[PDB]
């Protein structure tokens, strides 16, 4: 237990293991303009969990999906990932096919919903 | 054969509604008096969606979005008044007089000289100055003593001299959750069932522009002439004319005013009519002639549309009223023009070089909706010349027939431009029967 | 609901090119297509085409390849969801053969396998392969059951069967399409069945009003209705 | 992929295939009094769509079957005569008269339900 | 069925089994700098539930059961002594003095619950 | 109790002439001073010989 942002400059898998301390502290703590900003905030709370329901991961810190790791957004192995990088640096990294991901992970709950919509008919 | 019910998120279905919309411009940086630079400033694609198999009631007279739009007009011109200063000490005794006036004898009223006492920036002193006024600000008392129109009546501010009077396109928009309606039928008549019916989250590109009895700088229609009214059988509603093809008009007072800054209070400096260099002549605004005939006669074949092929019809100048409604009342520049329009509407229609019109100027104005507050508008140096184009009418009928122009309500403005839109809101959820059961 | 009003019950002699109108409310005149087929007496109703007042796509049968001209005008929208249009059809090369009742009827989905059935049908107006059951009748409270073949070319499920009442020269009405489900409205009492050879329509519990005559129609999705000979029911 | 409100005069068969377009673009985009106003506006109506959403047990999911029947006399019509028919639009036009009874019922079988699974967790 | 807060005085399994009823008045009903503050304020209680909620693995229910166990340190007190012998005010009124404690367990809980369930489904 | 939590292994870039809390700062300082000098008597009256 380190607190908040604490693994930093951890690896990922260290960061990985403390989600929830990260996870409470987007909307809560002690807060014209400055009323602004709060109505602001839980805009971008509700875009993290309109994201987050639209791939099927409503109400859980880790989720898995069905689509695969394309290598041409990094080249990198698992061991070189999550006991090798920070998260800052893999999100400096990754940051030129977010949005594709995003995209795909979208699509593939729809069909995954539509897929499931198929199966209980009989 | 037990069916379920089924929750779906995200329906398209949506129910006409009224809500509060924002205003966004094409970005440009000084400060115009709509407040401009307090909107959002980029457009990147006003991405429109076509809906096909979509047909939608629109009703123009009783959109919401104009009505909001005066509301924030009225908003924008008194935040822009509200910080300048105050003209109250200006309403005293005047000392008036032709300056040369006295050449023809026609046009000596129209501008003239006038002298008097004025508070400085020290409380015990004052100051004796003169300056220009135009005929139509100022009133007698009876001798050459006179008075402002405005001091019996209301209370007199100017504005402040950055902010130009000059109409940006604002683009107005709907909140998440909602949209607008675009109907883009080319011989819509503004009211009923529109079969192809586009969705966008803002419009065009719209121009506040101010204008009486002739709609400037406005859309066109895109074939024929199109011919709106609420009860075209009612004389008290008045008529909307749009063109396709734009009559050019070239507005201009050649008197070469001057400015002299006159200090009237601390931290608070007037600007007067110093002089005019040159020529005294008269503001005017041209239209070619011939095209003018040729747009009132594509006019007067649709009007002849709701009543008849063998009915003639005329056209005749205002009828009457205040000043603002029985002329074409603009703002060229800065300054308020007020152009006599009996050389335009003078023609009548039987079943099958250049004109030029007087303008007069003011500089004291009183808004349309209460009166108790007036706007100096503090004259503009140079020789004024403004082009444009005259793209709609407000004309009003009288009950063979004759029309009139006119329209003093600022609303009528905005209705010549949102009738294409029509604001919606969506009701994501929808219930259904299906043969799927949970667990 | 909707409605769909034809043309008057006029007459002409061989060679001309006569135009019938067909006007539509109460509905999207957009949403479905439009058929039209003629009933001649000395022949078995024939489906002569149908078009899309959406799309434009017309598709007729190859009997009137090049003798038919059918054409539409946008609609009118009355509401979201209402709308008034109309249809005209005209013959090139027309004799006295083709005399007979011309119906109009609109399509029965929008959607489907079933999209362009003929389902709801007009007045009718006056002009100048498949075999099923000979004749049956019954009593009231029994059940009859007529029957529909017809050679590999018209039959199996390669083909979909509908089932229509047809009063002699009247305004018919479906009551069975893709071989067992039943038109809206109608009574459970019919029954729609498919062998891998013939169809069979069972109508359990009878009542005097049923006295009338019965048809088959073969169809695809991209075809037209193949109808029968024709079923001739009897009492009351 | 049409885009949002696409498949508006669409079959809602069609519409219904296409649920996370119009999903994600009811509380984003790019949204002053007025305009700080619709935004709390906007907020609460998505929480109230969600709220309803989470009371019927369809908690972050586009697609939910529930255990009430369907009455014959909200409408008679026909699946096959309503998912290849008829819009959205014009079918919300039609069963606009018993909306709410039905989310009462939803409401009661999902309390029901909750309290069946509470009791049968118990041994 | 007796309304917004109507087992008030009634025993904690009472009020149990009608929880929608309190549920569905938590943002809406008829709710301007004053009102605006307010509507602000009164979503961020709700979702200072719902964050709580889902931190603990309970999204979009009514009734759920955890895997923490009851500390007799806290209340001595059986089952027949609390359903049908209280009602939820003074229930809350005893059990005020160790909430939070029991709110940070249940969170510890969810996430070692998560991660287990993350190392469970690598096979 | 300013809880300051230290975030070892992060090193990172800050650059204080283009930082945004000096401007914001100004403005608000403008704003205060401003905002208490509304509703104090004004002295127009005082510009006398
Ligand atoms: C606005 O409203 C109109 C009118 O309702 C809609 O147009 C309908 O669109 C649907 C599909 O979206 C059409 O139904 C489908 O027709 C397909 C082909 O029909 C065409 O066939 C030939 C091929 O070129 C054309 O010549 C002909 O004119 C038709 O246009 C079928 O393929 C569909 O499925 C059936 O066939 C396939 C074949 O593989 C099978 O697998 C299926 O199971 C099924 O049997 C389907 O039947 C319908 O015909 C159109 N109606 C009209 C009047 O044109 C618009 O879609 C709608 N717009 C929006 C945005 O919703
Ligand atoms: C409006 O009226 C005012 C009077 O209140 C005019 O101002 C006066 O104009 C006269 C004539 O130009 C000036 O007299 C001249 O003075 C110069 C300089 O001493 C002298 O060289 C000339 O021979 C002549 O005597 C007078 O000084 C001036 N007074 C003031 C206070 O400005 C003004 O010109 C009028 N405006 C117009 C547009 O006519
Ligand atoms: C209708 O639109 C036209 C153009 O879209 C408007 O004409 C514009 O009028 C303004 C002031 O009358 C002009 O501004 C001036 O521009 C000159 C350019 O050198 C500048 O030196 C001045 O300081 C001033 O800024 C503007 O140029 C002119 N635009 C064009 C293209 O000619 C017209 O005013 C509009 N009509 C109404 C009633 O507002
Ligand atoms: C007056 O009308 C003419 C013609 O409608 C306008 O010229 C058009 O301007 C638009 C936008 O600037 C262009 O897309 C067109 O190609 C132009 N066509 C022609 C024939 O010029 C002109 O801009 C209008 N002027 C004013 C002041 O509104
Ligand atoms: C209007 O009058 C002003 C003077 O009041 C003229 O301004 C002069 O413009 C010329 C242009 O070459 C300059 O060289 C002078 O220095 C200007 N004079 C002053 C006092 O600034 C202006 O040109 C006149 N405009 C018209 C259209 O007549
Ligand atoms: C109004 O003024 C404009 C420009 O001042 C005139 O338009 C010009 O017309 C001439 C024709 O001799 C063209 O050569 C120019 O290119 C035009 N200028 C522009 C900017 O297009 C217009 O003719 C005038 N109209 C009237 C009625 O006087
Ligand atoms: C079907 O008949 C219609 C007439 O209702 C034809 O439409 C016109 O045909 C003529 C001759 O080709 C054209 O000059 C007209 O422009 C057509 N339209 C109208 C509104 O008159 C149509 O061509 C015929 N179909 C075919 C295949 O010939
Ligand atoms: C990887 O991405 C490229 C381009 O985005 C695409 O063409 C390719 O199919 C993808 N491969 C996999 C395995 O996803
Ligand atoms: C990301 O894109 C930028 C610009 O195209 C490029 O300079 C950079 O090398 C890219 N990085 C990766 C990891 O693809
Ligand atoms: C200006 O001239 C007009 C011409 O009739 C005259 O009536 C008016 O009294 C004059 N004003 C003066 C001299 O102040
Ligand atoms: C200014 O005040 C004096 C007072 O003596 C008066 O004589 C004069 O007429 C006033 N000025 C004007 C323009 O009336
Ligand atoms: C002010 O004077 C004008 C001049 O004619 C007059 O029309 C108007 O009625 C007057 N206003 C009042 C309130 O008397
Ligand atoms: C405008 O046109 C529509 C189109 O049908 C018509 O219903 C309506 O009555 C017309 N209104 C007027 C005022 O002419
Ligand atoms: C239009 O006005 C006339 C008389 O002014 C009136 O009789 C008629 O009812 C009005 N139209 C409508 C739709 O009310
Ligand atoms: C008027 O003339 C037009 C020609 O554009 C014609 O269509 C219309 O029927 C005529 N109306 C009457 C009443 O004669
Ligand atoms: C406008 O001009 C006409 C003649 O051109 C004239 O009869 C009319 O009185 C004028 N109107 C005004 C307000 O001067
Ligand atoms: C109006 O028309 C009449 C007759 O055509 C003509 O005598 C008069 O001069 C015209 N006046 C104007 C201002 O156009
Ligand atoms: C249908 O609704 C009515 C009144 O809402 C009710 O009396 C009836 O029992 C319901 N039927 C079914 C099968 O739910
Ligand atoms: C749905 O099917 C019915 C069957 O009678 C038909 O009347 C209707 O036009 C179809 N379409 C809609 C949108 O209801
Ligand atoms: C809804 O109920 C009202 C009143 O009972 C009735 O007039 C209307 O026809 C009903 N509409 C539908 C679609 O059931
Ligand atoms: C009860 O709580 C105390 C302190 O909070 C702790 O020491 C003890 O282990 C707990 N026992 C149980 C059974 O939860
Ligand atoms: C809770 O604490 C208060 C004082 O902090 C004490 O009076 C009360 O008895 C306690 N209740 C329980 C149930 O521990």
């Amino acid at each position: 237990s380190l607190g908040f942002l604490g693994a930093a400059g951890s690896t990922m898998g260290a960061a990985s293991m403390t989600l929830t301390v990260q996870a409470r502290n987007l909307l809560s703590g002690i807060v014209i303009k400055q009323l602004q900003a709060r109505v602001l905030a839980v805009e971008h709370y509700l875009r993290d969990q309109q994201l987050l329901g639209i791939w099927g991961c409503s109400g859980k810190l880790i989720c898995c999906t069905n689509v695969p790791w394309n290598s041409s957004w990094s080249n990198r192995n698992l061991s070189e990932i999550w006991d090798n990088m920070t998260w800052l640096q893999w999100d400096k990294e990754i940051s030129n096919y977010t949005q594709i991901i995003y995209g795909l992970l979208e699509e593939s709950q729809n069909q995954q919903e539509k897929n499931e919509q198929d199966l209980l008919a009989l | 054969e037990n069916l379920w019910v089924t929750v779906y998120y995200g329906v398209p279905v949506w129910k006409d509604a009224e809500t509060t919309l924002f205003c966004a411009s094409d970005a440009k940086a000084k400060h115009n008096v709509w407040a401009t630079h307090a909107c959002v400033p980029t457009d990147p694609n006003p991405q429109e969606i076509h809906l096909e198999n979509v047909t939608e009631e629109f009703n123009m007279w009783k959109n919401n979005m104009v009505e909001q739009m005066h509301e924030d007009i009225i908003s924008l011109w008194d935040q822009s008044l509200k910080p300048c200063v105050k003209l109250t000490p200006l309403c005293v005794t005047l000392q008036c007089t032709n300056v040369t006036n006295n050449i023809t004898d026609d046009m000596r009223g129209e501008l003239k000289n006038c002298s008097f006492n004025m508070t400085t920036e020290l409380r015990d002193k004052k100051q004796k100055v003169y300056s220009l006024f135009y005929r139509l600000d100022v009133v007698q008392i009876n001798n050459k003593e006179y008075r402002l129109i405005n001091c019996n009546t209301s209370a007199i501010t100017q504005a402040c001299p950055k902010v130009s009077f000059e109409p940006i396109p604002i683009h107005y928009c709907a909140p998440a959750g909602f949209a607008i309606l675009k109907c883009k039928d080319k011989k819509f008549n503004g009211t009923g069932p529109c079969p192809s019916v586009s969705t966008v989250q803002c419009t065009h590109g719209i121009k506040p522009v101010v204008s009486t009895q002739l709609l400037l700088n406005g859309s066109l229609a895109e074939e024929e002439v199109i011919i709106r009214s609420e009860n075209i059988t009612n004389n008290a509603k008045n008529i909307l004319v749009q063109l396709n093809t734009p009559v050019q008009i070239n507005c201009t007072r050649p008197n070469n005013n001057t400015v002299k800054s006159i200090r009237i209070g601390p931290g608070q400096w007037f600007y007067y009519t110093g002089d005019i260099i040159g020529d005294i002549r008269q503001a005017h605004c041209n239209v070619s002639k011939a095209t003018w005939n040729e747009t009132l006669g594509k006019v007067v074949k649709q009007l002849r549309k709701h009543f008849g092929n063998n009915t003639i019809i005329r056209f005749a100048n205002s009828s009457g009223g205040d000043l603002e409604v029985t002329t074409h009342s603009f703002n060229c520049g800065g300054e308020f023009f007020y152009c006599n329009t009996s050389g335009l509407f003078n023609s009548t229609w039987i079943s099958n070089d250049s004109i030029t019109l007087p303008c007069r100027i003011k500089q004291i104005i009183n808004m349309w909706q209460r009166i108790g507050q007036a706007m100096y508008a503090p004259p503009i140096q140079g020789v004024i010349r403004c082009v444009s184009n005259i793209t709609g009418l407000i004309l009003t009928r009288d009950g063979t027939e004759t029309f009139r122009p006119g329209g003093g309500d600022m609303r009528d403005n905005w209705r010549s431009e949102l009738y294409k839109y029509k604001v919606v809101k969506i009701e994501p959820l929808g219930v259904a029967p299906t043969k799927c059961k949970r667990r | 609901q909707g409605q769909l009003v034809q043309s008057g019950a006029t007459t002409t002699k061989p060679g001309s090119s006569v135009k019938i109108s067909c006007k539509t409310s109460g509905y999207r005149f957009n949403f479905y297509h439009i058929n039209w087929i003629r009933q001649t007496a000395g022949r078995g109703p024939e489906w002569m085409g149908w078009i899309s007042p959406y799309s434009g796509d017309k598709n007729l049968a190859p009997a009137f390849q090049d003798r038919v001209n059918m054409t539409t005008d946008t609609e009118v929208p009355v509401t979201s969801f209402t709308s008034t249009g109309a249809a005209y059809m005209e013959i090139r090369n027309l004799t006295s053969d083709d005399t007979g009742t011309y119906f109009c009827a609109k399509g029965l989905l929008r959607d489907g396998s079933s999209t362009w059935l003929p389902y709801l049908w007009g007045q009718g107006t006056l002009l100048t392969v498949l075999t099923q059951s000979a004749s049956v009748s019954g009593s009231l409270g029994q059940s009859v059951t007529i029957s529909c073949t017809g050679p590999n070319s018209v039959c199996c499920s390669h083909k979909s069967i509908s089932w229509y009442q047809w009063p002699p020269g009247r305004a018919p009405t479906l009551i069975i399409y893709e071989d067992n489900e039943r038109a809206p409205g109608i009574s459970p009492r019919f029954s729609g069945y498919k062998s891998y050879w013939s169809a069979y329509l069972t109508i359990s519990d009878l009542r005097p009003e049923d006295e009338t005559t019965y048809y088959c129609c073969s169809y695809t999705h991209n075809s037209g209705c193949v109808f029968g000979t024709g079923t001739k029911v009897s009492v009351l």
